[PDB]
């Protein structure tokens, strides 16, 4: 009967913004509700654990809110950044249970890096080794779209941000090919 | 009138001849409602009154469940504590558990209680005030801390003062017919001359409930503690209590001495003289 | 400090794979949870110091132990399709009322048959010109294709050292043909650095894609070769070209 | 510290010969929770004996009822016979229906 | 009912 609810189930918010994640349970009768971080594909990692007696649980830029009767807890985030960017969940343990955890769907965080100065283009790269197959690039503002080809032969890659920590300059690419030998980039 | 439930564990180490007897009893006042023996072989919590079998089956497999998990804990415990007190593996030990809430009239939360004992002696226990733990010796202020450190004292307020409070409200409705009545005791005194010059007068209480009682003698008026004798309230058997107190008096002067029996169940005061 | 062996698992519909934990040194609760796309996290069976605690919606035909040591394992047998998820292990110190320390996680897929098993083909695509003259800067880029299942293991390796700085791995693989039910996978990353450290050829560029597969135990009869646990690199070195 | 049991014999009703009833050893005040409590007709140990679950008082001391179906009579004499670490020798209560 | 908070001693 103990349903835990994270809505919405994505959250997209600019860097350095403040964000709210939401948690919701149906029945109050709780030992405490424990709040989860997960990078893609390995353990969940605690953030806090908030006892039934406590209204607030802070711990460095996380805080974290509960009311047991409405079947609310809130966790924030200030400052937010690209490296918050991650899989939130939230947990209870049940009255008359042994400590196991409840979990809900969780909610998909995706901190966009501010691109100070934005340049948009579209290249293309050859391969190294073998002959006459190629790849096309669209690289450098944290908005603009990326489309799945509605052409069959044709894949186009969603996109991701990497961080030159050197010059600590942020970049937006996606990549797309085609089996076709000659593609038209742009 | 008000109500108490009350839950006691004993876990005693038995090192050479198995895993430590583990017994955990249930009390709804003066009656016990539920039972679980380690060494019986159904390896469930068992019901010992009928109102309890109204339950079903998410009760008895949450219970059994629980029960099994203490005597788990309480077997960790027993190893931990020997550590504590530098003990050897060699002597038998026992840990103890008492824990449960009163309500009032109208049913709502008066007290609750949670004490903690090893070898029949305070180890640590839970104050009036639900929020601090006060330990007996130096091995149980160690307890106290990871107690502290896990807000063990929170957990258990919040038990004592909402699902302890609200189940014992569950079984005095369940079992009005059992739990709510009052059932005055059946008097009577009987005579035994000790010598030529004194007799043994003793005041009897036969079947009454719930087990509070008292009974005090009188000689032209004034108390009597003096040459006074006083019985445990001993339970029937049948869910009844039994009592008696005796005092030693001289011969020929049996009419001046009076019984007074104060009980629930009883209108008013009675008072009994030697036939 | 909590270990789960194997780290990945492919495995045959109806057969039967046991999954080992290791709680921290001194935890006394081991908890086992499934992770799938379908139910997300859910309690399967928790285990207190050798002994069974509590149960959850653990099916008939999966069964699980605490040896004397505390390490656990689980056993599913009979599996299906639906068997496919992420399980993880925790340990507890105590009970888990406070704490739940997580592993890493055992990653079983369960296939139909493993004859549709491919390893990836790994690639190095060079830097464009138009991109190095115009942004003084230069983005290599790697594509693992015709992979199955997608258990891949992407990184790239600067002068036999790995490197994170300016790296760009896509979240999840792309299906080849999205249509076909047992499609191949296909994955791309991005490794951006300055276009004068590009055009020096002391410089080593090596793309590696971890790949897990089929087992030396799991049988095998096609002429192709076993598409077993291995690694997979594409190479590109410095060019004033 | 070993706390030595107080005993108790005697009869759920009161007795009549030839009329059925319950035989009762109340054993409490006793510390550790280890007892023997036999029932004896004629100095003679009684079979199907059953005992209440072991529980506690305020000071911690335990407390026990052994209990069996018995028939009164006017030449059968009942007793209650405990062991415990405590006690030197069994301690044999007889039953005394006109106490 | 009983009280499932297990915190060891």
């Amino acid at each position: 009967k103990q349903e835990v609810t994270q809505i919405p189930a994505a959250l997209s918010v600019p860097e350095g913004e403040n964000l709210v994640l939401n948690c919701s349970f149906t029945d109050s009768a709780i030992y405490n509700l424990q709040w989860f971080r997960q990078d893609p594909g390995k353990g969940l990692t605690s953030l806090l654990l908030i006892q039934s007696s406590q209204r607030e649980q802070t711990s460095g830029r996380l805080n974290a809110s509960l009311d047991k009767s409405s079947g609310r807890s809130t966790l924030y985030i200030a400052a937010s950044q690209p490296g918050d960017s991650a899989t939130y969940l939230c947990a209870v343990r049940q009255w008359g249970s042994l400590g196991n955890l409840i979990f809900g769907k969780g909610t998909k965080l995706s901190v966009k890096p501010n691109i100070q100065n934005p340049d948009p283009a579209v290249y293309q790269l050859r391969d190294s080794k073998s002959s006459d197959k190629s790849v096309c690039l669209f690289t450098d503002d944290s908005q603009t779209n990326v489309s799945q080809s509605k052409d069959s032969d044709v894949y186009i890659t969603d996109k991701c941000v990497l961080d030159m920590r050197s010059m600590d300059f942020k970049s937006n690419s996606a990549v797309a090919w085609s089996n076709k030998s000659d593609f038209a980039c742009a | 009138g008000s109500h108490s439930m009350r839950y006691f564990y004993t876990s005693v180490s038995r090192p050479g001849r198995g895993e430590p007897r583990f017994i955990a009893v249930g009390y709804v006042d003066d009656t016990q409602f539920v039972r679980f023996d380690s060494d019986a072989a159904s390896q469930r919590m068992e019901p010992r009154a009928p109102w309890i079998e109204q339950e079903g089956p998410e009760y008895w497999d949450q219970e059994t469940r629980n029960v099994k998990a203490q005597s788990q804990t309480d077997r960790v415990d027993l190893g931990t504590l020997r550590g504590y007190y530098n003990q050897s593996e060699d002597g038998s030990h026992t840990i103890q558990i008492m824990y449960g809430c009163d309500v009032g009239p109208d049913g709502r939360f008066l007290r609750g209680y949670r004490q903690d004992a090893y070898d029949g002696k305070d180890y640590i226990a839970l104050n009036e005030d639900l929020r601090s733990w006060t330990a007996a010796d130096m091995a149980a202020q160690i307890t106290k801390r990871k107690w502290e450190a896990a807000h063990a004292a929170e957990q258990q307020r919040a038990y004592l003062e909402g699902r302890c409070v609200e189940w014992l409200r569950r079984y005095l409705e369940n079992g009005k017919e059992t739990l709510q009545r009052t059932d005055p005791p059946k008097t009577h005194m009987t005579h035994h001359p000790i010598s030529d010059h004194e007799a043994t007068l003793r005041c009897w209480a036969l079947g009454f409930y719930p087990a509070e009682i008292t009974l005090t003698w009188q000689r032209d008026g004034e108390d009597q503690t003096q040459d006074t004798e006083l019985v445990e309230t001993r339970p029937a058997g049948d869910g009844t209590f039994q009592k008696w107190a005796a005092v030693v008096v001289p011969s020929g002067e049996e009419q001046r001495y009076t019984c007074h029996v104060q009980h629930e169940g009883l209108p008013k005061p009675l008072t009994l003289r030697w036939e | 400090g909590v270990t789960q062996t194997p780290k990945h698992l492919i495995t045959a519909t109806g057969q039967r794979v046991t999954l080992r934990c290791s709680p921290r040194s001194g935890d006394l609760s081991v908890y086992w949870y499934q992770q799938s796309l379908d139910q997300g996290l859910q309690f399967l069976i928790q285990y207190y110091n050798g002994e069974e605690r509590a149960k959850g919606n653990i099916l008939e035909r999966f069964s699980a132990q605490q040896f004397p040591d505390l390490h656990s394992e689980l056993n599913l047998s009979s599996l299906e399709l639906g068997d496919s998820a992420l399980y993880f292990c925790a340990s507890s110190p105590g009970g888990g009322h406070n704490e739940q320390f997580f592993g890493p996680g055992t990653r079983l897929t369960v296939l139909e048959d493993l004859k549709n098993v491919f390893p990836p083909e790994v690639a190095v695509f060079e830097p464009s010109e138009a991109e190095i003259s115009h942004t003084q800067k230069a983005t290599l880029v790697c594509l693992a294709t015709g992979f199955y299942p997608d258990h891949v293991e992407l990184s790239w390796w600067v002068n036999g050292k790995e490197v994170h700085s300016g790296v760009c791995t896509d979240p999840q693989p792309l299906k080849e043909q999205p249509a076909l039910n047992d499609s191949r996978y296909a994955l791309s990353s991005r490794l951006r650095v300055s276009a004068t450290f590009w055009q020096d050829p002391r410089n080593h560029f090596r793309c590696q894609v971890q790949f897990y597969g089929l087992s030396e135990n799991d049988e095998w009869t096609q002429d192709r070769a076993k598409p077993v646990t291995q690694i997979v690199s594409a190479e590109a070195w410095g060019r004033a070209d | 510290i070993q706390r030595t049991p107080k005993i108790q014999v005697y009869s759920r009703h009161p007795a009549e010969n030839g009329k059925s009833n319950f035989l009762n050893c109340y054993v409490s005040g006793f510390h550790p929770s280890d007892i023997e409590v036999d029932l004896l007709k004629n100095g003679e140990r009684i079979e199907k004996v059953e005992h209440s679950d072991l529980s506690f008082s305020k000071d911690w001391s335990f407390y026990l009822l052994y209990y069996t179906e018995f028939t009164p009579t006017e030449k059968d004499e009942y007793a209650c016979r405990v062991n415990h670490v405590t006690l030197s020798q069994p301690k044999i209560v007889k039953w005394d229906r006109d106490m | 009912e009983l009280f499932s908070y297990l915190i060891e001693k």
